[PDB]
């Protein structure tokens, strides 16, 4: 409910559910019902019952996986490179033995880097004995770099898009990709009109608001729509509940949702106090666990853990096919034999 | 102040220098056993 | 060259001697007067606040 | 007075008087042992955050003041059938306006009245900075919570072909088998015995890479996880067995809170015997208690909500913190006080709900109440 | 065996957190870090005296408050007020950058 | 065998007799052991940055 002008004429009346406390359907506002001066020209206010501010909420950002098992840390290339680079190394290790074991020192180097404990053969020829200590060394190398940009990617995080509030300049020039939305009629709309700076943002505000908060949710999720402007201690919870969802950061003006009774009624005092008595008592946070927080999806968008077996597949197929290509050079060898 | 790159993959962009390294390595490696041998016979 | 008092603390009296002047500024002093065809004699403040 | 709202200044000795943007506080002290004879005027200059909120209604509303500090004991608490303080000023001797920081609650309000709040506020509780960290089953944490046994039994499995396979090709037993595997994994650190068939000795290599591959990513991830740690405040709410039961404990907590204040008598008629066990420490002022809790004389404080949030976002280094997130555990907020029942109290409640349509207070508060830590 | 290879990985990782995680906030932004807007008696601003910045201060009305506590404390020229800040006498020096830098 | 315990015991080697030299190369194993973490842990952090 909101404050407009009517028939063509100069009257000013009251639309929506607080319109209808003044004409005399009812005589309590028992509801989500904010604090304004407007609204609290002829209406009078309890001492407000909830604290809150309003908030901003978006689709939540799409994470990265765990990973393809090898992909990340390496190019094949590199692979390809190390593993010629390997027989290279034994038929050079294999000239110095003969120039002053060839099937001993392909089992050297390919040891020397598995870190395997199989292998029986030696660098014999002096010559050689200097190249094995730095053969090793380049082992090393190659694996701790490895272990360290694996590291390093499991570790920076997605990039900036927190839209911080209302000074994201995404929020003062809208491209027309943007689209915001409020509910029609609404506390939010009349913050808005009456401020004179953000006029603008009004404007392209004006052509997509919606009819209440169900539409709203479930059109911010179907991503149809990219930001949705409303009061915090509903978004909180929605946040919460279903969580593909998220809110950001800031705050715009603080105020409460209150009890609202017609002008001067005689039961101003008894309720104010009734709700003061609720607040020290502890019975308000009560109800506060009961209903709003008892559920909790995920937070602390940082998540650096939790792998499982999705890097276990390009390793544990690789190990398997270990096996069954085995059986098949096994029964080739033992024919050759 | 955005943070940083996050590399990946890791092409032998760089590893050029523990290739070279490594041939250097054979490089002096022969160089020396060949020293040993024309010295040795004499 | 530049004229300009000594101790730069200039309460007790000062000496206006000679000392020599060289940086950034000067020099594009000199561009310009190789450029307009003037002379000058530089020298430095008394009370050396702007 | 009050540190982060309404700050007292003496004036400044050149001119009498002392600089702008504040308001003169006058007939601050009264005499002490000879005679009253008031003269009251040692007029001292004020200003900060409830002294700009009153400045301000003052334009937008037509009217005029003058203001005086208070002697009679502080905020105010009932006794004998009595109000000190700015609540006993604004009884009786008709102060008419009493502004600052005041808490709101049902006795207070059955006496005087109240505009609407202006900052949320309530209890909270403070405790040095958990200078450590948690992080009690880290090395179980990552890298998965199943994998460790699909490995388990591929192992075993492969166990079975090295048997098989190496019985038909060219002291091998599945002990020393499955021995060797066990120790290639985690580090070829044990003297084993090695097969001797060629087919068998490819077909431990490709699980020695294995081995290598999964070592090194298990280390990163540890590493990984442990970068990005979290703070746990060691103390849930305020309605912990830690708070209700302290002798159960080794050497119990010792916090404490300024009596004669609201929290206190807040506190009183929900846990009274904590209440009465809190009588032996009650800190006296603030940065009493600030120091104390630097110097482990204290390890937890109950206070208001909003001075604490500013003094959080003051102190050097970040060396305290309030508990949780934020939370609150009695949710009222500041006002204003105004004699009983003048007209006054309408025209100045829409006054504050004017300055909610124009940021103004986003204003105020980013020039008075923001801190540096905690960001 | 499982037991050593556990210890000797949270070594490493333990020494890879110690050696990455750098020092605190101090950044003091500039004329909005509010420790430049109530100025406790431990912080002392410096400019030169007679100088554009005392008149770009003086001129401006919020600023005001610093301006006082600025004005005890202010040097005779530059020298004097980077030797002074090098040695820990004067906490923070405000000036032109195309000599700062 | 000395060279290669450095980087890794990832070498065929002939190990000492004399329980004197059993312990006079533990210590340096020790050395090798946190040598070894020290480098890539370091090379990580700089890598990061
Ligand atoms: C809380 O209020 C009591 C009220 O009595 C204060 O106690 C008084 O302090 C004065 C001067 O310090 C003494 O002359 C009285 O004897 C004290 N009263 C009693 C009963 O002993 C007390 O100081 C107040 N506490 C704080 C922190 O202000
Ligand atoms: C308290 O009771 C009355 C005030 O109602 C007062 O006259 C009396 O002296 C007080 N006595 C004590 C012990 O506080």
């Amino acid at each position: 409910g909101t404050q407009e002008r009517v028939q063509n004429s100069n009257k000013k009346e009251w639309n929506g559910m607080m319109g209808e406390l003044l004409s005399g359907q009812a005589d309590m506002i028992v509801a989500p019902l904010t604090i304004n001066n407007e609204r609290a020209q002829y209406i009078e206010f309890s001492k407000p019952f909830k604290y809150q501010g309003l908030t901003i909420l978006v689709k939540k950002e799409i994470p990265r996986s765990t990973l393809d098992s090898f992909m990340q840390p390496f190019q094949s290339t590199l692979w390809l490179l190390v593993g010629l680079s390997v027989h290279v190394v034994a038929v050079m290790l294999y000239l110095l033995d003969r120039f002053s074991t060839l099937s001993s020192a392909m089992w050297f180097s390919w040891g020397v880097l598995l870190n395997s404990g199989i292998g029986e053969g030696a660098p014999r020829s002096f010559s050689a004995r200097i190249l094995g200590m730095v053969w090793a060394g380049f082992a090393m190398i190659i694996v701790a770099s490895y272990t360290a940009n694996l590291a390093a990617f499991l570790v920076l995080d997605r990039p900036e898009e927190r839209i911080t509030g209302i000074n994201d300049p995404r929020l003062r020039n809208p491209s027309d990709k943007f689209i915001y939305a409020t509910v029609k009629q609404s506390s939010v709309d009349i913050y808005f009109r009456r401020q004179v700076e953000l006029s603008t943002m009004y404007r392209h505000m004006e052509k997509h608001n919606y009819e209440s908060a169900a539409e709203a949710i479930q059109a911010v999720r179907d991503n149809k729509l990219h930001a949705f402007i409303w009061d915090s201690a509903v978004l909180e919870f929605e946040a919460s509940q279903k969580c593909d969802l998220v809110t950001t950061g800031e705050l715009f003006f603080r105020s409460g949702f209150g009890i609202g009774m017609r002008k001067d009624s005689p039961w101003k005092q008894q309720v104010s106090l009734s709700i003061l008595k609720s607040h020290e008592n502890g019975f308000m946070e009560d109800l506060d666990k009961t209903w709003v927080r008892y559920q909790e999806c995920d937070s602390r968008s940082n998540a650096p853990a939790t792998l499982t077996c999705e890097n276990m597949a390009g390793v544990f197929m690789l190990v398997a096919g270990g096996i069954v290509a085995g059986i098949f050079l096994i029964f080739i060898e033992i024919a050759y034999k | 102040e955005k943070n940083e790159v996050m590399s990946s993959q890791l092409d032998i962009d760089n590893m050029a220098g523990v290739f070279y390294m490594l041939g250097a390595a054979m490089a002096l490696s022969l160089i020396t056993f060949i020293s040993e041998h024309l010295f040795y016979w004499q | 060259i530049c004229t300009g008092p000594n101790d730069t603390s200039p309460g007790s009296p000062r000496h206006t001697v000679p000392q020599c002047c060289y940086g950034f500024c000067i020099d594009l002093l000199i561009k310009l007067a190789r450029t307009m065809q003037f002379t000058y004699e530089v020298h430095l403040v008394a009370d050396g606040k702007f | 007075e009050e540190a982060p709202f309404v700050i007292v200044e003496s004036v400044d000795p050149l001119s009498g008087t002392c600089m702008r943007n504040t308001v003169p506080c006058q007939k601050r002290i009264i005499s002490e042992n000879k005679t009253d004879e008031e003269p009251g005027y040692i007029k001292k200059c004020c200003k900060g955050f409830c002294i700009d909120i009153l400045k301000k209604i003052s334009k937008s509303v037509k009217f005029t003041y003058d203001l005086y500090l208070v002697t009679n004991g502080k905020h105010g608490k009932k006794i004998n059938g009595t109000w000190n303080g700015m609540i006993g000023e604004v009884v009786m001797k008709r102060a008419y306006m009493a502004v600052g920081s005041l808490t709101i609650n049902e006795e207070r309000s059955e006496v005087v009245d109240f505009s609407v709040p202006f900052i949320e506020t309530g209890i909270s509780v403070m405790v040095s900075r958990s200078n450590g960290t948690v992080s009690p089953s880290a090395f179980l944490e990552p890298f998965s919570a199943c994998v460790w046994v699909m490995m388990f039994v591929m192992l075993l499995i492969v166990s079975a072909v090295a048997v098989f396979v190496f019985e038909y090709f060219s002291s091998f037993t599945i002990g020393k088998a499955i021995w060797l595997l066990w120790g290639l994994v985690f580090n070829n650190s044990v003297p084993v015995q090695n097969p001797k068939g060629t087919t068998s000795k490819i077909m431990v290599s490709v699980w020695a890479f294995f081995a290598v591959i999964f070592l090194a990513s298990y280390t990163a991830n540890l590493a990984a996880f442990m970068i990005q740690e979290e703070y746990v405040d060691q103390v849930s709410g305020l309605s912990d067995k830690k708070f209700q039961r302290p002798n159960d404990f080794s050497p119990p907590f010792r916090f404490g809170t300024v009596p004669n204040g609201s929290t206190e008598r807040n506190i009183r008629n929900n846990y009274a015997e904590m209440h009465a066990y809190m009588g032996k420490f009650n800190q006296r002022g603030v940065d009493d208690a600030l120091l104390s809790l630097k110097t482990g004389k204290l390890d937890a404080f109950i206070y208001d909500a909003a001075v604490l949030n500013y003094m959080a976002g003051r102190d050097e280094g970040c060396k305290l913190v309030t508990i949780g997130s934020g939370k609150v555990f009695a949710s009222t907020g500041y006002g204003i006080a105004i004699q009983k029942d003048s007209g006054w109290k309408r025209q100045v409640d829409l006054a504050i709900l004017q300055l909610f349509g124009d940021g103004e207070m986003e204003e105020l508060e980013a020039l008075w109440l923001t801190g540096i830590c905690h960001n």
